[PDB]
């Protein structure tokens, strides 16, 4: 318990030291909106194929019966930019809706409970998450489970004791050269081969490769 | 069949709208704000087209070499592994899909090459297939381990409700059914795909439409701007040049908008393929009827031109 | 200096046969970086750590330790 | 349910948890061997 508590506090300090040194997903949505708003003010500085940019300049030098064509070119020229800015914002709104629905599914699975889908809330076995507030977004601090050290052991698919094959339920039979233990595929926990973790089915001569191993039989010495 | 990327096209306004004259460049300064938006939109497509490949194929940062031991307990893995008889990294299957699915740059419609070619995508699928047959799921969620295939199939059966005692009783039966399933897919694919062809036919018809837009007049006396300048003076034919510019600007605004919807459909399929890569390939997906019709055990992803295939 | 790459022409950067992790994407499987004085070099990017995984029918690997990490999305 | 053997298991020693209490086991195997 003191090892997991120390590894959790070191993981929070490594994220806080990395975030203090900018983000990309929370900056591209702002830079695209800032350049789109700066483009609309630049559209008012163009003429769209006319003699002036603003409609107030042509009305002071020419009569509206004469400059009616230049006004319609500025209206249709600004209507094309208004139809472009709305269409460009609708694709960005669909990208926001696609990311908000993806974040809502991750909130109901990674945060609200344990997500059974592996490699979904991040690289590694997800346990839980800690969502925090973000400007125009949201962040997630998941708790992953990745292995660091490992060793190689000789395994066996079944155990032949008296003519019947023994198959495990959650773990796998391991051996480091002279002994025989059983452990899961996620953590090394050596245990004695007992009856409560194994079962019998059929005969022994069903596997192409099998070895001979004895059972501790934790029920025999108790009835004496 | 799920696509992850498509072709990259970079359209200019000055090469596509204006030809070989200086009178078109004077009127293009009034529409320079429209090309700042169209150039940034086509630049945003090319980065998104190169970022979707790094989210599906680049799941791990280690290249897993294929083991020389081909004895996997009666299973035939020569169809998914690259054979050393050919210099290419594609397997027989991957090579059958390259020839199954099938100038445009003369009018300024140049095609930019992607970041990763077909050889590096084939190397990414062979690296994921080497880690699946040797570690299964620990290589995508941590460091690499070693585990035999049969033992690996016993853990995939436990996720759907099947105990692992029946696997070791008919191991020669399931190994013969697995080799018969690969031969049935290879015989069906050798006889075209739909999801990998509509993304190419829509881009081919859109590129053939832009060259046809140059053959129209847009309500004028000529199509090209070089014809009216030889018969009329630019002070007189200034209205005909502006009608050809706003006529081509409407087609350029339509081609960029049509490509952005196709880029959103590619992004929606690449994110769907990335979730299937991390669940059906990288481990066992607990969601039933997600990786196909039936109880999913594992998958075998291969390389595809402008896409990716999955053999669950 | 001048290197005829598969994606066009990259000039002003020498080519080296060694492969490292690239940062600036260029295209066609070749990147451009600044390594060792030090000059801008162009080389083929590495697809990952080239390592061999020992596969056997009677060998398993069980992890004995773990590290609790936080993935920021 | 009564604390039995079929739902529990042992691993290591007792002095591993920072907070623990003393409790007895029903042992549903002892009265059957008599
Ligand atoms: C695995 O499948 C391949 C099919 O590609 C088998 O290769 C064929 O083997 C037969 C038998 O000699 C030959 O007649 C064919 O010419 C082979 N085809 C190719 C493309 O090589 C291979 O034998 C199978 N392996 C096992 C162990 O069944
Ligand atoms: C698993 O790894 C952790 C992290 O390195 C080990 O914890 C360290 O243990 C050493 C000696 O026991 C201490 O000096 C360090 O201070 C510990 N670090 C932390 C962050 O707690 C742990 O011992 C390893 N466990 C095994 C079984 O190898
Ligand atoms: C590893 O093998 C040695 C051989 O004598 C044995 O003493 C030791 O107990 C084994 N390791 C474990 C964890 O049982
Ligand atoms: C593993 O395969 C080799 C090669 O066929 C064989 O000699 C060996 O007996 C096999 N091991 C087991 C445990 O079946
Ligand atoms: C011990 O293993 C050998 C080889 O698998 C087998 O022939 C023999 O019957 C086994 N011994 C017993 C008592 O089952
Ligand atoms: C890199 O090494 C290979 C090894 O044969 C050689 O052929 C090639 O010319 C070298 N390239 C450079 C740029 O030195
Ligand atoms: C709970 O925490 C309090 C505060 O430290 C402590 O006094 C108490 O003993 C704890 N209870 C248990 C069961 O550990
Ligand atoms: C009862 O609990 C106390 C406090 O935890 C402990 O010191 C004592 O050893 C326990 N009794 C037995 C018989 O274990």
């Amino acid at each position: 318990q003191k090892l997991i508590a120390n590894q959790f506090n070191s993981a929070i300090g490594k994220i806080q030291d990395s975030l203090s040194s900018a983000l990309g997903k929370l900056q591209d949505v702002v830079n695209q909106n800032a350049q789109a708003l700066n483009t609309l003010v630049k559209q008012l500085s163009s003429n769209f194929g006319a003699i002036s940019s603003v409609l107030n300049d042509i009305l002071s030098r020419l009569d509206p019966p004469e400059a009616e064509v230049q006004i319609d070119r500025l209206i249709t020229g600004r209507l094309q930019s208004l139809q472009t800015y709305v269409t460009q914002q609708l694709i960005r709104a669909a990208e926001i809706r696609a990311s908000a629905n993806l974040a809502a599914t991750k909130m109901s699975e990674c945060v609200l409970g344990q997500s059974k889908r592996v490699d979904f809330c991040g690289k590694g076995y997800h346990l839980m998450s800690f969502p925090q507030s973000a400007p125009h977004g949201v962040v997630f601090l998941h708790v992953t489970y990745v292995p660091a050290q490992e060793k190689n052991f000789t395994t066996a698919p079944a155990i032949c004791h008296d003519g019947k094959a023994h198959f495990p339920r959650e773990g796998v039979f391991v051996s480091n050269g002279t002994h025989w233990f059983v452990t899961q595929r996620n953590f090394y926990e050596p245990q004695i081969i007992t009856t409560d973790n194994t079962f019998v089915s059929g005969n022994c001569d069903v596997v192409i490769g099998i070895v001979n191993n004895t059972v501790y039989d934790p029920l025999q010495p108790e009835l004496d | 069949i799920l696509p992850v990327s498509m072709t990259k096209t970079s359209v200019d306004c000055t090469m596509y709208i204006c030809g070989d004259s200086t009178e078109c460049s004077n009127l293009l300064l009034q529409y320079g704000s429209f090309c700042t938006q169209l150039n940034r939109a086509l630049t945003g497509i090319a980065v998104e087209q190169d970022k979707n490949t790094q989210e599906v194929f680049a799941q791990v940062k280690q290249i897993y070499k294929t083991p020389p031991i081909k004895d996997f307990g009666g299973f035939n893995f020569s169809q998914i592994l690259p054979d050393p008889s050919k210099p290419s990294k594609r397997s027989p299957i991957e090579d059958l899909l390259f020839n199954k699915v099938t100038a445009q740059k003369f009018n300024g419609l140049t095609v930019l090459p992607p970041l990763l070619t077909d050889e590096m995508i084939a190397q990414y699928t062979s690296a994921l297939l080497a880690g699946t047959i040797t570690s299964g799921w620990t290589f995508g969620a941590g460091p690499a381990l070693q585990i035999p295939f049969p033992m690996q199939m016993a853990y995939r059966f436990n996720g759907i409700g099947v105990t692992q005692n029946v696997l070791y009783e008919n191991q020669k039966l399931i190994a013969n059914q697995f080799n018969s399933a690969i031969g049935k897919i290879q015989d069906s694919l050798s006889s075209a795909l739909g999801k990998l062809q509509d993304v190419v036919n829509q881009n081919a018809q859109a590129l053939n439409t832009l060259v046809k837009q140059l053959s129209s007049n847009f309500g004028a006396i000529s199509s090209v701007l070089n014809d009216i300048l030889s018969r009329l003076d630019p002070p007189e034919a200034e209205v005909q040049i502006d009608r050809l510019i706003t006529g081509r600007l409407q087609s350029l605004q339509t081609y960029v908008t049509q490509q952005l919807i196709r880029a959103a459909e590619i992004r929606a399929s690449a994110n769907l393929a990335a979730t299937k890569m991390s669940e059906c390939v990288l481990g066992q997906s607990k969601r039933v009827d997600f990786c196909g019709k039936g109880y999913h055990l594992m998958s075998f992803p291969q390389s595809a031109p402008h896409g990716v295939v999955f053999l669950h | 200096n001048v290197f005829q790459t598969r994606a066009g022409c990259l000039i002003g950067a020498e080519h080296v046969n060694n492969s490292y992790e690239c940062d600036i994407p260029i295209g066609a499987g070749i990147c451009a970086s600044y390594q060792t004085s030090q000059s801008i070099i162009a080389y083929t990017m590495s697809l990952g750590a080239e390592n061999s995984v020992a596969y056997s029918n009677n060998s398993i690997a069980i992890p004995t330790n773990f590290t609790i990490s936080v993935t920021t999305e």
